[PDB]
């Protein structure tokens, strides 16, 4: 889910590299929330989450404080954190690759979409 | 009177007229809506640092 | 029930000590005052309403029907309905299946005491209605069906043809109704008839059935709470089991009165 | 200057060489990168050299989709802490009307709007992946005339085609045939809402009955006879 | 669900205990098992699956919550009232064996399918010691923590479940049977509990 | 690959020693890969007019 | 010759009524609207397909009818342009036109056509067009005939419900949407009816396009 | 031994006004609780007695619950933990709210882990600070005297049986301290260090108290006297 | 590859160019 | 998931009623013009009154009679509302208060009130009987749900024809539809439902103890008039001056004189709707039996 | 029983009463001070109804909660042993029962001042131990006396009376044998007025006779109000003193 | 069976599609939007066929291949144990 000031996600893996597949879709899976204040490293007060993430993108974010009443607190205020895998037009296009820090482009389709890349 | 809320407004009016002024040094320790002081914070300089 | 962990440790430490101090101060062999009303439903043969000290109230109605015992297996069907709980709820079907075993036609109650002709016999319908409950009511329903069965009157038989019954006279239901008791173990002490707060911090629970001055077959050892669930020494199993053998006659003397 | 009836999946009568500015009804495939219609309606094009060309499809619809720069009528259904919650159409999703989106807005004073109030605003955010947003003042130009609470009156539910042909097409003989019978003020919403208001309730009701009858009747030249009979019926 | 026409009637016709133990062979859940027992004129064949642990959204409990459910298979269909009665007795036992404090704000769902219960000549008393040994194998395969193995035995209706090499009793169940048969029924199941206890470990260590 | 077991859970499993109390007419325990399929068949009768 | 009317309901975004032989199906499309919790899709549009029989409640017979109709409309709608949205598509079968217990092919063929028509009137993004026809073979002549009557089904050996997808003025067939068959047939008869079914659906969309133009065009600039 | 009361035959064993009747026709009155104005005449909405205090006309119902008023010392357990506020069960018609700024936090100004030191079901005592429009009460724990209860047992009495006095809590013989709440929630605990040392016996701009989580810990007192626990049960 | 500008709404396609009054009060007559 | 009504729209319709105005232009006692569309097979009736459209389907089958009434047949009816008539109806909610109150009113009007001849539906006592089923399909909701549904079921039962059955002692042979002409069901009286919607320009207090009745009653409300409705009443009469059934629960507590007035106003309505169904059934019969004048066997002499 | 005389020329009914006489009315207040805040054991004739009122309290879930009024829930449970023949069906989820439960909620949500108790829910639990005709009216009188015991503000009394029409003779308070031989009408009169909050007619009645049936119906309902009112006077006076 | 459409971005005018037999695992059932399920009888007879072409285009090539690949599947199953 994409909100104006947050972005609801769904925890799929975790590392200590090696990972671990989550629960196989249906609910009762670990979910988190990336607050707008922890999206980027610079200008943490004014950001546009619509220009950072889109529904259906795999995002690598580090957890923060555990106020796990329902969700988790994540952050992407680094270089190696952000969108690591996405597709054009929310899955309706081609597989895009992270070029710049906030610019993702698909080679075949040639279209560009603004993300929060991680390279 | 048609809304039958007249007694509720007059009851709150009494609590406003029963308000009492008191200096900051001799104010009650328990925070109350009946007493008033220019300084009602235990450490007033803490809300300025934050 | 729902309590705080601060007071749960206080009741746990006070009930597991060697003095075995109870919350209300009653002795481990004592009970709470109970009010029982009988015979108030003219449309039914037997009836009873029981009221506990903590507020638990249960009503029991008894109906009868002539049925061929050669084709009718069970002659004592118990229908339990708890208010606020679904008919298919997990806590309702367990007592429904448990009471059908303590009052099984032939085991808990002999079928010879309700036979008519060599072909037909009376079928007893025990309808249970729990208005309110704060603990496990299997011991309270047993006290209600006891006074209801001992206050039941069925029509008299007149005598292979279809049986005929008298218009005015009705015979009394001479049936020994089994009794069910609840026991809670707290560490190393036995507690007969626990309370809502005693059973909430207890370690395990015991259900004993008493019939004909003896401990009969249908007994259980279900846990009273999912929080503190502990295994018990076999010496505790026989301690509380033999403990009811001493005070149950004092229960029947006060209940059959 | 070409206008022809097309269908979803039909070929697009536009050369790829010419620069194009597509709009509603036309979709760009994220894979094949071709341009195909997805709606059934009249295909409108306009080739002009000054040198941009545009193309869109005018289709019949009643479910409103939030689009930017649209004049919409909404009903306030919730009061949050930093914004309102408005309903542009039943069953549809909600839109956000912030307290700061008002003339002379300030943190100190909140707008005097309560639930159930009809508002007239401009769609400032219509993202597909986000909640739509409206505002009672054009944040791009500063305009604010007409925007605000529509006190009293009566609202009318019409299709989206009847709303655009009434706001943009100045040749639609509805406001002209209505003003010839009684003085009124109208509020045209692109979400299929037409708010009217007269001095007497008898005139407001007559405006409600004409717009309803003219919404289902496709004959435009029959609007004169509808109001002629409708305003005559209220006289009994 | 078709069930066919309602005008159709069902058909009406006028020492040593072998054991089989298995585990796994299920990909939906985390841990499963399969116990089979053939002795005298009665056979038992039931499958147990453990779907857990699953994190509960919005929960704040201090320890886990076990959910055991017995479902009628295809032969000797018991009544639904007695199925949940044994389940409540099974939950009363495993709430003291499974490490509940290790899995906060989460629950564990148990699914036991009494597929083939057959008699060749209360009938559920003989099946209880076989259901307990099937859940312990399935709970251990799912990586769930259990305080010591849990088993049970039968002694003419009386079913007693022991733990810690039979030192402490975790559950007690009795239906039908006789009177005053207590210490002998305990030792008949105490030696039977050890027969099922070491056999579960022998199957859980093979490859 | 598949592996099946017919007449395994039926009353007529042993053609010489029939079951005393059973209702299933036939069975088939099919397994393809890691999936398990159990198919029992019960019997009834209807009176037609 | 079949009959069809568009825009008959006042409280849905799009409505339709498809009449063929004796089968009559009224469909209603409403969307995009706010979905429920278990229905919303993060990227694309959600579909709530519901079909109902003429007599009795909705049994499991209509459940497979929903799942087959769902597979026809799902690739036909551009779902990705309505993220986190819902579209209710309800099909009400007024008259079956066959035997409900022994057959269920004519109702599937009319629900597909009625749903596509209601999807056009509601203004939903459609990648192409759709056409569905029932096909059966009489055991006498063993030849393929389209839209068989109720008496022709009881003598049929195998039934067919072919659903196609047309583009470029209702001429080029992009993909075969649905071809559900049940009975007795071989590979020689499969392409014997698939080639015949492609030219009977081509004149159907050509007849559908004429119908959906005689009603949408007057409502627009006219 | 058991004492069982038995019956047989039956199912069981000022100005009084009823809802719907006329109490007065004098408009010169102030309509109070249990009273609805209508057509310049006054009627009663509940069954009870008529009260005429000053010009305030009200009806006192027979069975009445607890009415939360400003400045009441009550006892209640936490029902749920919300967003920076905890709904506490006082026993009234609704759940009283407890904002995060109404309790003494040990960290202070320096953290949404509210359930760590105060979860659901935990019992405590506080004072009613104010009321809401719908009648809901707002509590606060800005005093050392108000804290999380422990070292005792909880009981409940009807709300209409608690008399309002000066000191809400009292010290009793046998090293026992009683906490009487006007809502009907009594807490019988052993005398602590606080209730024992207080209940029985120009350049200053005030300072802030430094209170740790010592009063929020669920850890009860280790050694409680066996002679004292039998007094609490008595 | 084509010369594509993002799909625009219905209002930006018109000719008045945002000088449209959505709420027109018809006084007198 | 529910209809949102603006405060401006709510105030306008109430004040319009205070000036004897309805948005659709009817009167306070004007029932919507009813239209009956008969389908192909017998028992296929489509009713259209105003913008509300409803469709009923009549069927029957052999079933076991009740143990307490072995000489009567069964009458089943279920009105499950689909999202077709509006997205406010959640599909699968068969326990809805509207669906519950609709079925119970028609069931009392047809079965309990003796509209359908249940005794004539008995083939063999306590074994075989007819179980007539009435499936009502709500197509487009605009108020008057139970008013149109009752018209659809009554027009459907009078248009439906049950299969012919010959009894040979204990056997029962159901004659195919092509073998023998089906026999129509027996109908004693024609219950027709008329609903009344109530409004108060005052409030609840001025209505409990208020002699001055300022209530506004309208006959057959629309959807917008129904959402702003305060009190609801449903009566059912027949052309025999008999009150079939009455259901009034909640809303504005009205007096006996106004409820009696509602019945006399509803009788003039049901009397006209009755003769229309009798006329439209007569016209539909001549549509199917065009040459029925030549096929008559019982003919008069001279 | 058998073939009885419903209304003989001597004006006597099958149970001895006359045309305008009521069955014995023995109501009881505060019968469950440990199970609900409101309690009423209604014993109208052979009928024996237990009515509980749990509230107003917080809802068990914050999902359904009206921030401007209260939620009124009615749970009518007809026991299996309500009649002579023990019921074999389920009764709880019966369609006839849901109609009664809804008709009771609408009847009282307009009479109970739900506005005085916002953001709350009022649960009404009913258990019928025995029935004998006119069960709907006795359900009405039980809820009225049970809410008053709970201290819920109401505008007036709601009285439940049942009237039957045998040929040309109305009969007050119909029992089971009378309902199985004539048409039945249950009324819901508000206080001493003629305002009807309930009007259920489930059998055919001539229009020329319904008005007189309603007049004699509301007249007997007022008599039912006084018997409930006099019960509250006696209960309040003995409780204070 | 299933008809899967490849892509050049995972190891280019047009492309080539492949046919997968007996779909399994969550990966195939979720992504493959074009399947063919058929009932094959001996002597070249078929009893039921479902042809859904949501994903890739179903060419007559893969129609004939799925039919012939099912006739051998029905012969092995009918002659597996009996």
């Amino acid at each position: 889910r994409l909100s104006l000031q947050r972005a609801n996600v769904e925890i799929l893996a975790v590392e200590d590299a090696t990972f671990s597949v989550s629960q196989a879709d249906l609910g009762e899976t670990f979910r988190g929330i990336i607050r707008s204040q922890d999206v980027r490293s610079t200008d943490r007060d004014r950001v546009k989450v619509i220009e950072c993430f889109k529904p259906g993108d795999i995002v690598r974010a580090q957890v923060l404080s555990l106020g796990d009443g329902t969700n988790y607190y994540l952050t992407t205020a680094r270089n190696d954190l952000g969108v690591v895998f996405a597709r054009a037009a929310n899955g309706a296009g081609g597989l895009m690759y992270a070029t710049d820090w906030q610019m993702m482009t698909s080679p075949v389709t040639g279209a560009t979409e603004k993300r929060k890349c991680a390279k | 009177i048609e809304s039958n809320k007249l007694a509720g407004v007059l009851y709150e009016s009494r609590n406003v007229a029963k308000r009492r002024f008191e200096y900051s040094k001799y104010r009650p320790l328990t925070p109350s809506s009946e007493v008033y002081s220019p300084i009602e914070k235990e450490s007033p300089w803490k809300i300025l640092m934050y | 029930m729902s309590l705080s962990v601060a007071e749960k440790s206080y009741l746990y430490d006070s009930l597991a000590s060697t003095p075995s101090i109870r919350p209300d101060g009653r002795l481990p062999h004592q009970f709470r005052p109970i009010e029982i009303f009988t015979d108030f439903l003219p449309s039914s043969n037997g009836s009873s309403r029981i009221i506990a000290s903590d507020g638990s109230e249960c009503i029991v109605s008894i109906k009868s029907k002539v049925v061929d015992h050669h084709v009718e297996n069970e002659l004592l069907q118990v229908d339990v309905d708890i208010a606020g709980q679904r008919d298919d709820a997990l806590v309702v079907e367990t007592i429904t299946s448990l009471l059908n075993k303590v009052l099984k036609s032939g085991s808990g109650v002999d079928s010879s005491k309700l036979q008519l002709t060599k072909k037909y016999s009376f079928k007893i319908f025990v309808d249970v209605l729990v208005i309110s409950s704060h603990s496990h009511p299997v011991s309270l329903i047993s006290f209600a069906i006891y006074s209801a069965l001992n206050s039941t009157y069925l029509p008299k038989l007149i005598s292979e043809e279809l049986p005929t019954f008298h218009d005015y006279d009705m015979v009394k239901l001479d049936i020994n109704p089994p009794l069910v008791f609840i026991l809670a173990v707290v560490g190393n002490n036995m507690l007969l008839d626990p309370a809502a707060n005693e059973s909430e911090v207890a370690n395990n629970g015991l259900i004993i059935s008493w019939s004909n001055g003896k401990i009969t077959s249908p007994i259980r050892s279900v846990a009273l709470n999912d929080s503190n669930v502990k295994s018990f020494k076999p010496h505790l199993l026989k301690q509380g089991l033999a403990m009811v053998e001493k005070y149950a006659p004092d229960v029947v003397r006060s209940l059959e009165n | 200057h070409m206008s022809t009836f097309i269908f979803p999946g039909d070929s697009f009568p536009v050369d790829p060489t010419t620069p194009v500015k597509l709009g509603p009804g036309i979709y760009c495939d994220p894979n094949t990168q071709e341009i195909r219609p997805v709606n059934t309606g009249v295909l409108h094009v306009s080739a002009k050299g000054k040198g941009v060309q545009t193309a869109y499809i005018d289709y019949s619809s009643k479910r409103y989709i939030p689009s930017v720069n649209d004049f919409v009528i909404g009903v306030i259904i919730g009061t949050f802490s930093d914004s309102y919650k408005v309903s542009l159409q039943n069953f549809s999703s909600s839109v956000s009307l912030s307290y700061m989106a008002f003339p002379n807005a300030s943190k100190k004073n909140r707008p005097t709007l309560q639930v159930g109030d009809l508002v007239y605003a401009r769609v400032c955010t219509a993202e597909k992946e986000l909640e739509a947003e409206i505002e009672c003042f054009d944040s791009t130009t500063g305009r604010d005339a007409g925007f605000g609470i529509l006190e009293d009156g009566m609202i009318i539910d019409v299709n989206l085609n009847f709303a655009r042909q009434l706001l943009f097409n100045n040749d639609f003989p509805l406001l002209k045939v209505l003003a010839a019978h009684t003085k009124f003020e109208v509020a045209i919403g692109l979400n299929g809402k037409i708010w009217v208001k007269c001095e007497e309730l008898s005139n407001t009701l007559a405006c409600y009955r004409t717009i309803m009858e003219c919404c289902q009747k496709n004959d435009t030249a029959a609007f004169k006879d509808i109001a002629k009979r409708q305003f005559k019926e209220i006289l009994t | 669900r078709l069930l066919g026409p309602a005008a159709a009637k069902p058909m009406a016709f006028s020492s040593e205990q072998e054991l089989s133990l298995h585990t796994g062979f299920i990909e939906n859940c985390n841990g499963s098992a399969l116990v089979e027992a053939r002795s005298l004129g009665h056979q038992t064949s039931l499958i147990t699956a453990v779907y857990g642990p699953r994190s509960i959204r919005g929960s704040f409990t201090s320890q886990g919550t076990i959910s055991i459910q017995l479902k009628n298979g295809l032969l000797e269909k018991y009544n639904t009232n007695e199925l949940k009665e044994v389940s409540s007795f099974l939950m009363g036992i495993f709430n003291s064996v499974v490490n509940l404090s290790r899995y906060p704000k989460s629950g564990i769902d148990i699914f036991v399918y009494l597929t083939y219960d057959k008699d060749l000549t209360s009938q559920i008393s003989s099946l209880i010691p076989h259901c307990i040994t099937s859940i312990t194998l399935a709970l251990a395969d799912a990586g769930i923590e259990l305080v010591d193995m849990a088993g049970a035995g039968e002694a003419n209706g009386t079913v007693v479940s022991f733990i810690k090499n039979g030192e402490e009793i975790v559950g007690f169940w009795k239906d039908d049977g006789d009177d005053e048969d207590l210490l002998e029924c305990l030792d008949r199941c105490k030696e039977q509990y050890n027969r099922y206890r070491d056999l579960m470990i022998s199957c859980l260590m093979n490859q | 690959d598949v592996a099946i077991e017919n007449n395994t859970l039926s009353r007529y499993a042993d053609a010489g020693n029939i079951d005393t109390k059973n209702n299933i007419l036939g069975s088939n325990v099919l397994k393809s890969g890691k999936t398990i399929v159990i198919t029992s068949i019960t019997g009834g009768i209807i009176e037609e007019t | 010759s079949v009959q069809a009317e568009i825009g008959i309901l006042d409280h849905v975004d799009g409505s339709s009524e498809f009449v063929s032989q004796d089968t009559k199906v009224i469909c209603s499309v409403t969307g995009p609207i706010e979905p429920k919790a278990r229905q919303e899709l993060p990227t694309q549009l959600a579909l709530e397909i519901i079909v109902r029989p003429a007599k009795g409640v909705a049994t499991t017979r209509e459940k497979v009818l929903e799942d087959k109709l769902r597979a026809v409309l799902t690739p036909l709608i551009t779902r990705h342009c309505y993220p986190r949205q819902l579209c209710q598509i309800t099909c009400q079968i007024l008259e079956s036109g066959e035997d409900e217990a022994e057959f269920s092919l004519r109702e599937l063929s009319c629900c597909i056509n009625a749903a596509f028509l209601a999807l056009v009137d509601a203004g939903i993004a459609l990648n192409s067009m759709c056409a569905s026809i029932p096909i059966a073979i009489i055991k006498d002549t063993s030849d393929i005939i389209v839209d068989p009557t109720a008496e022709q089904l009881k003598i049929s050996l195998s039934v067919h419900t072919l659903a196609l997808e047309f583009v470029n003025g209702g001429k080029v067939v992009k993909n075969v949407l649905l071809l559900d068959s049940n009975g007795d047939f071989n590979e020689d008869q499969l392409f014997s009816l698939l080639e015949l079914g492609e030219q009977k659906c081509q004149e159907l969309v050509t007849n559908i396009r004429r119908i959906i133009q005689d009603n949408i065009s007057p409502r627009l600039v006219v | 031994v058991i004492t069982i009361t038995k019956r047989n035959g039956a199912f069981q064993n000022s100005q009084i006004v009823t809802p719907g009747e006329l109490v007065t026709d004098d408009p010169i009155w102030m309509r109070g609780h249990g009273t609805y104005f209508l057509d310049n005449m006054t009627y009663s909405s509940v069954a009870g007695t008529v009260s005429r205090v000053n010009r305030l006309l009200s009806v006192i119902p027979l069975k009445g619950r607890y009415a939360p008023e400003t400045g009441d010392h009550v006892v209640g357990r936490i029902a749920e933990v919300g967003n920076k506020r905890w709904k506490v069960d006082i026993g009234g018609k609704q759940h009283a709210v407890l904002m995060l700024g109404s309790v003494n936090l040990p960290g202070g100004i320096l953290e949404l882990q509210m359930r760590s030191f105060l979860k659901e079901g935990d019992l405590l005592n506080a004072e009613v600070q104010s009321l809401f429009q719908d009648g809901s009460a707002s509590l606060h724990t800005r005093s050392l005297k108000y804290g999380k209860l422990r070292n005792g047992m909880f009981c409940q009495v009807p709300s209409s049986l608690i008399v309002r006095a000066k000191n809400h809590t009292h010290n009793l013989p046998g090293n026992i301290t009683v906490v009487l709440g006007v809502n009907g929630y009594i807490w019988l605990r052993k005398t602590s260090q606080m209730d024992l040392a207080r209940d029985t016996p120009p350049s200053i701009t005030r300072l802030e108290e430094e209170s740790s989580w010592q009063i929020y810990s669920d850890e009860n007192d280790p050694s409680i006297s066996n002679n004292i626990r039998q007094a609490i049960c008595r | 590859p084509n010369l594509i500008i993002s799909n625009v709404g219905y209002s930006e396609l018109r000719k008045p160019e945002g000088v449209i009054s959505g709420r027109k009060t018809f006084g007198d007559n | 998931k529910d209809i949102e009504i603006s405060a401006s729209e709510s105030k306008f319709i109430l004040e319009a009623l205070r000036q004897n105005y309805r948005l659709d232009g009817r009167s306070f006692d004007q029932f919507r013009d009813v239209e009956i569309t008969f389908g192909k097979e017998f028992g296929d009736v489509s009713v259209k009154m105003g913008n509300t459209k409803v469709h009923c389907r009549i069927s029957c089958q052999i079933a076991q009679p009740y143990e307490d009434r072995p000489f009567e047949g069964l009458f089943v009816i279920s009105t499950e509302i689909s999202p077709m008539a509006g997205s406010q109806f959640e599909n699968g909610n068969i326990t809805g208060e509207d669906e519950v109150l609709c079925s119970r009113i028609i069931e009392k009007s047809v079965r309990r009130s003796g509209a359908l001849d249940v005794e004539g539906l008995c083939i063999v006592a306590g074994s075989k009987c007819w179980a007539v089923r009435a499936d009502v399909h709500f197509l487009d909701c605009d108020g008057g749900f139970i008013d149109a549904s009752c018209i659809a079921v009554m027009a459907g039962l009078m248009h439906f024809k049950k299969p012919d059955i010959t009894v040979h002692g204990e056997q029962i042979i159901v004659h195919p539809v092509n073998e023998r002409e089906p026999v129509p069901l027996g109908i004693l009286h024609i219950p027709i439902c008329v609903t009344f919607s109530f409004f108060n320009p005052q409030d609840t207090e001025e209505n409990i103890k208020g002699e001055t009745n300022s209530e506004i009653s309208i006959i057959d409300a629309t959807l917008k008039e129904e959402l702003l409705r305060d009190g609801v009443l449903t009566v059912t009469l027949n052309k025999n001056r008999e009150v079939v059934q009455v259901s009034k629960a909640g809303g504005l507590p009205m007096d006996a004189l106004t409820l009696m007035k509602c019945c006399h106003e509803a009788y003039s309505i049901i009397e006209k709707i009755t003769d229309q169904i009798l006329q439209l059934l007569k016209e539909d019969s001549e549509k199917r039996n065009k040459y029925a004048a030549m096929l008559t066997s019982e003919n008069a002499r001279e | 029983m058998s073939r009885l005389e419903i209304y003989s020329p001597e004006g006597l009914r099958l149970d001895g009463r006359r045309w305008n006489e009521l069955r014995r009315f023995e109501s009881s207040i505060n019968t469950h001070p440990h199970a609900a805040d409101g309690s009423s054991y209604m014993e109208q004739g052979n009928n024996k109804i237990i009515t509980l009122v749990k509230g107003p309290k917080e809802p068990r879930l914050k999902s359904q909660m009206d921030t401007s009024k209260a939620l009124l829930n009615v749970s009518v449970n007809i026991t299996k042993f309500s009649k002579f023949e023990r019921s074999k069906s389920s009764h709880k989820n019966e369609r006839r029962v849901l109609e009664i439960q809804t008709s009771l909620v609408r009847m009282f949500e307009k009479n109970v001042m739900l506005n005085i108790y916002p953001r709350t829910v009022i649960d009404i639990e009913i258990h019928v131990l025995e029935q004998d005709g006119g069960i709907m009216g006795s359900l009405i009188n039980g809820i009225t006396l049970a809410l008053i015991d709970a201290g819920i503000s109401m505008f007036d009394y709601i009285s439940g009376i049942s009237v039957g029409l045998y040929d040309t003779t109305p009969l007050l308070d119909t029992n089971s044998l009378e309902e199985n031989a004539m048409s039945t009408v249950t009324l819901g009169v508000v206080g001493k007025s003629e305002k009807l909050s309930l009007l259920l007619v489930e059998d055919k009645i001539p229009l020329d006779r319904l008005e007189n049936v309603l007049a004699i119906g509301i007249a007997g309902a007022h008599r039912v109000r006084d018997l409930m009112d006099e019960e509250l006077r006696k209960h309040a006076q003995k409780r204070v003193s | 069976y299933g008809i899967v459409e490849l892509d050049p971005e995972c190891q280019m005018d047009k492309l080539n599609t492949v046919l997968i037999a007996d779909l399994d695992t969550e990966a195939e059932e979720t992504s493959i939007h074009s399947t063919i399920s058929i009932l094959a009888a001996p002597s070249g007879n078929y009893k039921q066929l479902t042809l859904v072409g949501g994903g890739a285009k179903i060419t007559p090539e893969m129609i004939k291949r799925s039919l012939l690949l099912s006739r051998v599947r029905a012969d092995d199953l009918s002659t597996r144990f009996n």
